[PDB]
């Protein structure tokens, strides 16, 4: 969620 | 021997990511100006630990070949290294980046933040053993990269793909220990020996949680 956002941006 | 131009490009690229990463002034000023109490000391640590998660993801994103890994393995590598990478960074800050009073004030804050003595004493024994190695910024940047790209992590589907990314970093680190410490030929084995000490923090941290921030809750539980 917050990890995937920060990872994929 | 000396680092090849290929390894120099790999080191510069790691340092480009690691050296840009700093603790914000708003947090640094909070260590010296905020009220001293178990609740407020704990709050500063939450703000600090939260900031590290953003720092970890940003550093990991730039590690050559990390973005080419399976999405599920990318999350597992981050979750598996979150605690270890934080204490390794904490060791760097507690032994170096401190003016005159921050070092002693933060130690007092960590000791009086409501964390049990059985978790506190191993932290400072680790900080003191790491401080005796007299590591450089290059060694800290590489050890963090080696901690993150650990193929031995739980629930990793493609461990060999992680091994491929880690091996060039262990080789750069091995060459750095021979050059900057030729009088101590066992320095490399000592750096890796401190990693087994770092790994014991994982069970300590899990125990501490059973006894925050939306970002901390996701990376932990
Ligand atoms: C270069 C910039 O690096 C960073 O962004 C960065 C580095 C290190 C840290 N460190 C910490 O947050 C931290 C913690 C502890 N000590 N400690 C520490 C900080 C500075 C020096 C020495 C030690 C113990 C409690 N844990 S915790 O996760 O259990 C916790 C969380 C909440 C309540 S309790 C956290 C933060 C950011």
């Amino acid at each position: 969620q917050l990890l995937r956002y920060l990872l994929d941006k | 021997m000396e680092l090849t131009p290929d390894q120099q490009t790999l080191l510069h690229f790691i340092m480009d990511s690691y050296n840009k990463q700093r603790m914000p002034q708003e947090i640094t000023n909070k260590i010296l100006k905020e009220a001293f109490s178990a609740e407020e000391n704990f709050l500063i640590l939450t703000e600090m630990a939260t900031n590290h998660v953003q720092v970890l993801v940003e550093f990991t994103k730039k590690l050559p070949g990390f973005q080419t890994l399976d999405h599920e393995d990318q999350i597992a590598l981050l979750k598996g290294s979150a605690v270890e990478a934080m204490f390794l960074r904490s060791a760097e800050i507690f032994n170096k980046k401190l003016p005159s009073g921050h070092s002693d004030l933060l130690e007092a804050r960590i000791r009086n933040s409501g964390i049990s003595d059985e978790y506190i004493t191993p932290m400072f024994s680790f900080y003191k053993s790491i401080g005796e190695l007299k590591m450089t910024q290059e060694e800290y940047a590489l050890l963090t990269a080696i901690v993150i790209l650990s193929p031995d992590r739980q629930y990793i589907k493609d461990r060999e793909a992680v091994e491929k990314l880690q091996e060039p970093l262990l080789d750069v680190l091995q060459k750095l220990c021979k050059i900057h410490q030729p009088e101590n030929p066992q320095h490399f084995a000592c750096l890796l020996g401190r990693l087994t000490e770092l790994r014991t923090f994982n069970h300590h941290h899990a125990e501490m949680l059973m006894s925050f921030t939306p970002l901390l809750c996701e990376i932990w539980d």
